[PDB]
RNA sequence: AAACUGCGAAUGGCUCAUUAAAUCAGUUAUGGUUCCUUUGGUCGCUCGUACUUGGAUAACUGUGGUAAUUCU
RNA sequence: UGGUGACUCUAGAUAACCUCGGGCCGAUCGCACGCCGGCGGCGACGACCCAUUCGAACGUCUGCCCUAUCAACUUUCGAUGGUAGUCGCCGUGCCUACCAUGGUGACCACGGGUGACGGGGAAUCAGGGUUCGAUUCCGGAGAGGGAGCCUGAGAAACGGCUACCACAUCCAAGGAAGGCAGCAGGCGCGCAAAUU
RNA sequence: UCGCUACUACCGAUUGGAUGGUUUAGUGAGGCCCUCGGAUCGGCCCCGCCGGGGUGCCCUGGCGGAGCGCUGA
């Protein structure tokens, strides 16, 4: 006799292998936890505090 | 009173007449405070405008409008439109081939503040130039002259 | 009529060609971006949304 | 589309002239913008130098001018009394400039007593609330009840705006044009023309 | 390369049908207005995730349709 | 405070206002690399608003060929003016509402005609004129005829669009696409005019 | 004057025909404006179940299931 009801649909984000980077790399990186991730960060982070003030004692010897 | 005709109210736009007093200077009279500019070319503004009561936006003294332009003469000869008149100028052309003028004439409507009046047909008008104020109505009158004949 | 069908998730698609009436009887009178099972489509279809 | 040129009509004279160009851009009029008392509705036009015209379909609240005691507040319109151009105009409560409208006393009356510390257009019932006590007779220190008093010898109103208050509702007019402003906005009608366009609405009748 | 964006396409070129205080010429005004650009001015004057924020779309990949297009 | 021949100018102070179809305040780019974990040089785009330039748009004054076998004309549907508005980028009967009854005309209005785009100019000339100026500069109009809009700083644009009329192209008959008064060139017209 | 031949314009029924220009009235494509309309496309909530964090709850995450909830385009 009449309809009273509006459809709620849902929009979902599957995954895909982007290319380069199969879905096993993705989810490699992705479900990788916060201890591994804060070591590889200050690890990056030292190297590169290193390489850096390095340069500026190769900026004061030129 | 008898300046108001008009369905809307009839005001100076520029000047504030509800500004609030004590009861001993609403005794003393009600005078509101006349907005007059003084035209740029050496018409002084007339007595009547300065004193009068009436209201007309479209008057070069007690309204807006700047006159600006060429400054030109002519005689009246209608008025009968309210606050307007025609005036006539008239002037000679020159034809080459003869070497001689032949007259000619132009009407010009153009608006007259209330504050001239007895401006009488056939006497002598000199008006300036407005922005235009009408269809046909770009002038306005500056200063009257009466003519040769006033007694 | 031939259809024009897409793997979303999966990003492929087929152009597949349908000769029969009862399985263009299921999508007759619809409208743009409503969902309809594919069941008539064929054997395989059943529990598959379009 | 529509053109507010002027070369369809006649000459001084009155011998109509045959259009030497066919409308041009500059010369469009647009339609007419009514503006109408509700819930607030507004639609931007693009015009000529590409500056935006604020157009007003629905208005509701306006902001207007106490001119005898200096301020203005931001009050919610009524009604269209009065029109000087057209009686139509107020039939279906048109917001035009110079038309006149009923305002609510409110906010005027709030700043009023909270300026003078007086009562407006109360009851003569004289029935009172607590924060209206508070506020009106309140509590002074020596220097403070000295200002006050020095103000109360200044305001005293025109017995039509007394009125006007007490019945809650006031006459103002309105100075903008909303249908290309987008504002109608404007000043409360005070003494001679008070009094006249006072006048004129009571001759509607 | 393409495609998005920005800008230009209102100039220039052609013709003389209309058009008789109209166009137009000299003359003036805009204190009655709009102005991409260019040139100079302004651009911590406001007292109330930032060592960087959100979603989409074109080229591109692909599946297509229509006799037909600078169609989609 | 400053300015004009003259402002209801510019600047100042007070009260408020501020559009969801939103205003300003840089979430941007490059090249050099240097300085005491911090600092910065040159540029590129942007940007509200002044001012300026190119303008544009409306007004002022004076000026046009023939015609009386056109003498009165305009105004219920704006003619002329008044008052308040609407619209517009603003001044204005531009448009509405309400009033007034005006405005033009033998100094030739109004109407008709023009093998009429207006000028700068050309031909011819003792002095005076007469005739011509579609045509390379300046201004106007128009893109088959009318009308109506998008976009934009700027078009009522036609090498944009939407109709109707007139024309005409393709078609698988469902549909689609047109605009040389740009250059060439073709047809027609014609006494009359060039190379795809 | 009459007569013969030729050539021009004129009156002339035919409500003669054709074209152009305005326009009264009726009809009225198409844009633009207003009032609606609301196909669809989102966002926020509502819960269920589970994972991490913070203290039965709170902050998140991962899915899902659903409401004439209320908002934007
Ligand atoms: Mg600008
Ligand atoms: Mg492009
Ligand atoms: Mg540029
Ligand atoms: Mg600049
Ligand atoms: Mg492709
Ligand atoms: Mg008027
Ligand atoms: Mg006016
Ligand atoms: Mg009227
Ligand atoms: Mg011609
Ligand atoms: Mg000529
Ligand atoms: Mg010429
Ligand atoms: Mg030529
Ligand atoms: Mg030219
Ligand atoms: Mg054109
Ligand atoms: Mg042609
Ligand atoms: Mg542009
Ligand atoms: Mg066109
Ligand atoms: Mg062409
Ligand atoms: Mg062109
Ligand atoms: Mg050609
Ligand atoms: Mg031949
Ligand atoms: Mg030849
Ligand atoms: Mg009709
Ligand atoms: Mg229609």
């Amino acid at each position: 006799x009449x309809x009273x009801x509006x459809x709620x649909x849902x929009x979902x984000x599957x995954q895909r292998a982007i290319t380069g980077a199969s879905l096993a790399d993705i989810m490699a990186k992705r479900n990788q936890k916060p201890e591994v991730r804060k070591a590889q960060r200050e690890q990056a982070i030292r190297a590169a505090k290193e390489a850096k003030k390095a340069k500026q004692a190769s900026k004061k010897t030129a | 009173a008898d300046i108001q005709t008009e369905r809307a109210y009839q005001k100076q736009p520029t000047i504030f007449q509800n500004k609030k007093r004590v009861l001993l200077g609403e005794t003393g009279k009600e005078k509101l405070p006349r907005y007059y500019k003084n035209i740029g070319l050496g018409f002084k503004t007339p007595k009547e405008a300065i004193e009068g009561t009436y209201i007309d936006k479209k008057c070069p003294f007690t309204g807006n409008v700047s006159i600006r332009g060429r400054i030109l003469s002519g005689v009246v000869t209608k008025m009968k439109m309210q606050r307007t008149i025609v005036i006539r100028r008239d002037y000679l052309h020159y034809i080459r081939k003869y070497n001689r003028f032949e007259k000619r004439h132009k009407n010009m409507s153009v608006h007259l503040s209330p504050c001239f009046r007895d401006v009488q047909i056939g006497d002598i008008v000199t008006v300036g130039e407005c922005r235009p104020l009408s269809k046909t109505v770009r002038f306005n009158v500056l200063k009257v002259t009466k003519a040769a004949g006033t007694k | 009529m031939k259809l024009n069908i897409s793997f979303p998730a999966t990003g492929c698609q087929k152009l597949i060609e349908v000769d029969d009436e009862r399985k263009l009887r299921t999508f007759y009178e619809k409208r743009m971006a409503t969902e309809v099972a594919a069941d008539a489509l064929g054997e395989e279809w059943k529990g598959y949304v379009v | 589309g529509i053109s507010r040129d002027n070369w369809h009509k006649r000459r001084k004279t009155g011998g109509k002239r045959k259009p030497y160009h066919k409308k041009r851009k500059y010369e469009l009029g647009r339609p007419a913008a009514n503006t109408k008392i509700g819930p607030r509705r507004i639609h931007t036009v693009r015009v000529r130098g590409g500056n935006k015209k604020y157009r007003a379909l629905r208005l509701d609240v306006g902001n207007f001018s106490w001119g005898s005691e200096c301020c203005t507040r931001k009050t919610r319109i009524i009604d269209v009394v009065y029109n000087a151009s057209n009686n139509e105009l107020v039939r279906t409560k048109t917001l035009v400039k110079n038309c006149i409208v009923l305002i609510d006393s409110t906010p005027y009356r709030q700043w009023y007593e909270s300026h003078y510390a007086l009562p407006l257009g109360r009851k003569k019932g004289a029935k009172l609330t607590p924060e209206e006590e508070e506020i009106l007779n309140k509590k002074r220190s020596k220097k403070i009840q000295k200002k006050y008093d020095e103000r109360k010898k200044n305001a005293k109103i025109s017995s039509l705006l007394e009125e006007q208050f007490q019945q809650g509702k006031l006459l103002a007019c309105i100075a903008s044009r909303p249908g290309q402003c987008g504002r109608a906005d404007g000043y409360v009608l005070e003494g001679k023309e008070l009094e006249f366009y006072l006048r004129k609405i009571k001759a509607r009748k």
